[PDB]
RNA sequence: CUUUAAUGUUUGAUGUUCUAACGUUGACCCGUAAUCCGGGUUGCGGACAGUGUCUGGUGGGUAGUUUGACUGGGGCGGUCUCCUCCUAAAGAGUAACGGAGGAGCACGAAGGUUGGCUAAUCCUGGUCGGACAUCAGGAGGUUAGUGCAAUGGCAUAAGCCAGCUUGACUGCGAGCGUGACGGCGCGAGCAGGUGCGAAAGCAGGUCAUAGUGAUCCGGUGGUUCUGAAUGGAAGGGCCAUC
RNA sequence: AAUUCCUUGUCGGGUAAGUUCCGACCUGCACGAAUGGCGUAAUGAUGGCCAGGCUGUCUCCACCCGAGACUCAGUGAAAUUGAACUCGCUGUGAAGAUGCAGUGUACCCGCGGCAAGACGGAAAGACCCCGUGAACCUUUACUAUAGCUUGACACUGAACA
RNA sequence: GUUUAUUAAAAACACAGCACUGUGCAAACACGAAAGUGGACGUAUACGGUGUGACGCCUGCCCGGUGCCGGAAGGUUAAU
RNA sequence: UGUAACGGGGCUAAACCAUGCACCGAAGCUGCGGCAGCGACGCUUAUGCGUUGUUGGGUAGGGGAGCGUUCUGUAAGCCUG
RNA sequence: AGGACCGAACCGACUAAUGUUGAAAAAUUAGCGGAUGACUUGUGGCUGGGGGUGAAAGGCCAAUCAAACCGGGAGAUAGCU
RNA sequence: UUUUGUAUAAUGGGUCAGCGACUUAUAUUCUGUAGCAAGGUUAACCGAAUAGGGGAGCCGAAGGGAAACCGAGUCUUAACU
RNA sequence: CCAUAGGUUAAUGAGGCGAACCGGGGGAACUGAAACAUCUAAGUACCCCGAGGAAAAGAAAUCAACCGAGAUUCCCCCAG
């Protein structure tokens, strides 16, 4: 028969990478589709929807694993 | 003879005053429910062109 | 596409409308919701439908 | 006022009669020692036929055209837009008539908030309960569940229940992501009004990613905008929407 | 079977041998009754088959007579043609070489012949595909339209139920 | 008998016959923008169109579909 | 079609493995001579230049600078029996 | 008598060979079909291009025919060579 | 010439001589150059006429908004927030 | 019967040709829209009629905007 179909998503990843000195809100990982393979606690809760990461300080990435579940967090540090 | 305007585009376009041209935004004449307020909100200022366009716009307004 | 779109007109005597779908063999009653009134800048009754 | 076997007095369907327009490719006369054509006499038909304008039907008898693309040549078959996984080489992207599946919705609650709660499965005693209906106990730990495909999620649950409710608000929006563009997406925060909470606070739709269609043209509601001498109006514009 | 794919169906005849022929069977892929069905004397430069005669059609060619071809004298074209000092083989190579590489062979130049090659000459392939190409034809494609037809008004009037 | 005069002469076309159907004469039909003309100086034993194709024996069933013919009760329906 | 599956002759090393030195070998590099583009300094201006470093394969294409032909002014000038 | 039979003129064109830069832009040679008839032929006329005419092949209409020829729109258009 | 690629057995050309293909008009943008400098410049026409006149007009110095309107601000919006 | 129709004679004018321009009657298609039918090409090509040295048009039942201009024609702007 046939099955040649498919989908398109042109980015999916992270763009801030740790020494990314992202300010206001720039989107730290946009499409990750999910809440749970990054996580925003340093600059407050980012998340808005479709649990895009997003920045709320100026300041540098980081990336850190916390929790007792050794989930990995997104945070914004001040320069 | 001279050049004449594409009348379509100068009722799409006008001109601003560093050069280039502002339009009005798409996806507001039709079928609005299924828009958020957000989509619609943004569509209703004017744009800009936008420099890659500018060149077909300027072909087509030769006196703007 | 059952779902069918209604209006729903401010009890404040503007104009002013929200739009919406609903469905009449599931939801025959009238919807009414408080609404922001951007005329009247106050939250009041909406209810009429098309 | 609905009606009267003479009166103030119309409209429309067939039917009969008349002649006087019109027809006569009936007979006779003249132009004329002409099958034409006129004029005249008469007969027959007669407000019919026929013609003009408008109009419904029929109309390849003609006329102008259309009748897609991809494609391991073309045709047949299949496909064309959107979503999920793999191919895809640990950033993004990435082709094939490659391998698999779904979507063209639903929900005024299946949205918001507050408070509360935790599954699948297995082993046992008891009303048709039997292997599986409902209890009670133990093991187990998310093997469940998510309104619907798949993937990534999810216990602080986004999964289940209840109360109150409409933030499925309006105008904006620093800053980004993604596109050649049209566009699409994410967004803290500001103002005005809300809802739920004692409060911190949360809410600009649903766990996220499919559920869609530009422009033109036109319809509807609103509008201290325009309105081709002036006052209006028609029409146009702007906002919401179809 | 002008119709049957299977198929050279099967049976019989003809032949030493017959995918064609003739006569049947019916298992008619997919005959059939004025798109006419079946038959039919005569007719046919009609299609298929058989036989007698006849023969160079053939076994298998032989000789002869004429017109050319050959030589001489006179007149005198053509297609074609990038240039040529214009071999064979094997390999290579835009994938079938006169020209490239290796090798072999070959004194220079005519004349009569044959056509294996020069992917020979001729005709911007007619088959196939493509072009938002053309023409003509068809229809139950779309949009018109001549004609045919329906009614209203006018030409076109008067009485009576 | 005729035919693609220049690759097809045939089983093709035509044909006499047969049938269906139209046509009442200013006929149908055709050419024509119209006058007019052919049909025809004919008149249903005539003329046109269609299909079949001497002759012999025949031509069965189906009117659901599409045409054509007949009818106007009802529905729909134009200009006005 | 003809050796035709080292290019050939031919090779028992003129084959293969290991080590070493030498040489050949290109339009590469260097030497010598010459031309041109681009940049950086110096003497300072429609600046002549010098020093120095480097560059110069090119299709489509872009940029820059020119040769030659006919005609017009210069031209009743100049050349020319 | 006969769209009768055989067969010349006449009309045609079934087969073969030659010719295929031909003697000829369809013919020659040897046979072949009709040859009193729906025959053949001379002269003149008429029908004109979405038209005519056609015992029908899309045949023929001046060596041109699924729309003649000439002139014009016209340098149609050509995403092709 | 066309190509991924041609000695290609893909195209074209027998040869020579002559002719043969990016032009012209108007409008618009950009560059070089020249004049003038918040100004620049005229067209038709007049004119012994390349002079001179003619400033009709065109472009620029101001934008924002759909528009009225406002104006170094203006739109959006109750709101330069 | 009157008369008209007709006939004859005479006078005057016309006829036909010609390159362009002009007015009127009729009037395409190729093409462009990247197909095509509204549209375009274009009232162009072409055909026909008529006239003149020019033709046509022409003295407001015209514009304008509360101010005003004062027949027609042609050129430059307005203005793509």
């Amino acid at each position: 028969g046939g099955s040649t179909r498919n989908g398109r998503d042109s980015e999916a990843k992270r763009l801030g990478v740790k020494r990314f000195g992202g300010e206001s809100v720039l989107a730290g990982s946009i499409i990750v589709r999910q809440r749970g393979t990054k996580f925003h606690a340093g600059a407050n809760v980012g998340c808005g929807r479709d649990h895009t990461l997003f920045a709320k300080a100026d300041g540098k990435v980081k990336f850190e694993v916390k929790g007792p579940k050794n989930r990995k967090f997104i945070s914004i540090e001040a320069e | 003879p001279k050049i004449k305007t594409v009348r379509g585009a100068a009722k799409r376009f006008k001109k601003t005053g560093k050069g280039g041209f502002k339009h009005k935004h798409a996806n507001l004449r039709h079928i609005l429910t299924k828009k958020a307020t957000k989509r619609k909100r943004h569509l209703r200022p004017k744009a800009m062109v936008s420099k890659g366009d500018l060149g077909l716009v300027i072909a087509c307004l030769p006196y703007a | 596409g059952i779902r069918e779109k209604i209006k729903l007109v401010s009890s404040a005597g503007t104009g002013h409308f929200y739009t919406t779908t609903k469905n009449k063999r599931t939801k025959p009653e009238k919807l009414e919701l408080k609404k922001f009134d951007p005329v009247v800048r106050q939250h009041v009754i909406y209810k009429e439908a098309k």
